[PDB]
DNA sequence: TCGTGCTGAGTGATATCTGCTTTGGGTGGGTGGGTGGGTTGAGGCAAT
DNA sequence: AGCAGATATCACTCAGCACGA
């Protein structure tokens, strides 16, 4: 398995993600109310916008802090940034603002439960 | 007929006694039971048996174990002293 | 070349076994004169079933009770416990 | 007649290695079958 | 890659004897 040198650097690529989802405007940011609306349960389907991401990487370049090339690095392989985008809005999804029922869940309690069972085995 | 007639019963009484252990649905039902010990650990059994009785759980949860303790018997063939 | 998990005095005396039947087994078992035969020795086997299988879930329970009885007839730490609880019994 | 090893070879058992064959498609055949699939196009035949 | 058959090396049970009690 010899390896190359690419000039492709993903911990930065993620933090530019991270950075457009919780900063980007166009009230608060848009995203960052997608993600609200998702956590209470209201939507089901996030949609990124590339002419979002291609007006943040102009406002970057304008105030002087230029950063990578967010549009080129999605479009040349898309399916390695559907699993970063997921985990960057994992790592910053809002706390429910409205009241659900969790333990209607199956997962919620099995989850739970599984929790219990591990504090258990780690008391031991 | 008479000897054949109490047989026929007692095997009658015998199937009913079976058919507690008989599910009224088909197999694929797929009814999951978790019972749970004196301790918060909770196990699974599969079974509407299961669901509608507990020592039936149990025996299930017996029967269920693959390990098998060794039974060593002592045959002679009786032809062997002719 | 695989280790065998035996049900070893040493398990036997741990916290979660003999210790554990001593500690909760009059709460739990209960003989009632009110109830038929079968069902208070369904109770009690139900008890010490559930008790060996938390302590040693590789056997079944007439399995277990096998076992037990050779541990018991070989092992002389488990013997020397026994002798204890008995005596300290005793003294009481 | 209990307890504790030492001996022991027998009776296992279960953790562990050695060889197909397959998809489907003619880069396995028609002495494996056509009721296990493929299969639309051309061709010859009888009843019409 | 997965599956079915097989080899061989792994333990465990009943077997029985010496000491002493």
């Amino acid at each position: 398995l010899p390896s190359i040198q690419l000039p492709v650097d993903y911990n930065n690529l993620f933090n530019e993600i991270t950075d457009f989802l919780v900063t980007f405007k166009q009230k608060g940011p848009k995203y960052m109310a997608m993600l609200q609306k998702v956590a209470n349960r209201e939507l089901n389907s996030v949609i990124i916008d590339l002419d979002d991401i291609l007006q943040y990487q102009n406002e970057k370049f304008l105030q002087g802090t230029q950063a990578d090339d967010l549009v080129s690095a999605i479009q040349q392989n898309a399916n390695h940034f559907t699993e970063l985008f997921c985990r960057a809005i994992d790592n910053n999804m809002p706390l429910p603002t409205k009241e659900i029922d969790y333990k209607d869940d199956v997962l919620d309690v099995i989850l739970n439960q599984r929790r219990l069972r591990n504090e258990r085995m780690l008391s031991d | 007929g008479f000897e054949l007639s109490k047989l026929l019963q007692k095997e009658h009484q015998m199937r009913k006694n079976v058919i507690k252990h008989t599910s009224a649905r088909h197999s694929r039902f797929g009814g999951l039971l978790s019972i749970q010990t004196p301790d918060k650990t909770r196990l699974t059994v599969s079974g509407s048996q299961a669901l509608v009785d507990e020592k039936i759980a149990l025996q299930k949860l017996d029967d269920s174990k693959k390990w098998n303790k060794r039974i060593i018997k002592k045959h002679q063939s009786v032809a062997a002293e002719g | 070349r695989r280790p065998q998990v035996k049900l070893t005095a040493e398990k036997l005396l741990s916290d979660k076994g003999l210790p554990y039947v001593l500690k909760n087994a009059h709460k739990r078992i209960r003989i009632s004169s009110k109830k038929n035969s079968y069902d208070n020795l369904s109770n009690i086997i139900q008890f010490y079933q559930l008790w060996a299988h938390e302590l040693f879930p590789k056997a079944k329970f007439k399995d277990f009770m096998k076992i037990c009885q050779t541990v018991g007839k070989t092992d002389p730490v488990l013997r020397e416990y026994r002798v204890s609880l008995f005596r300290d019994e005793m003294g009481m």
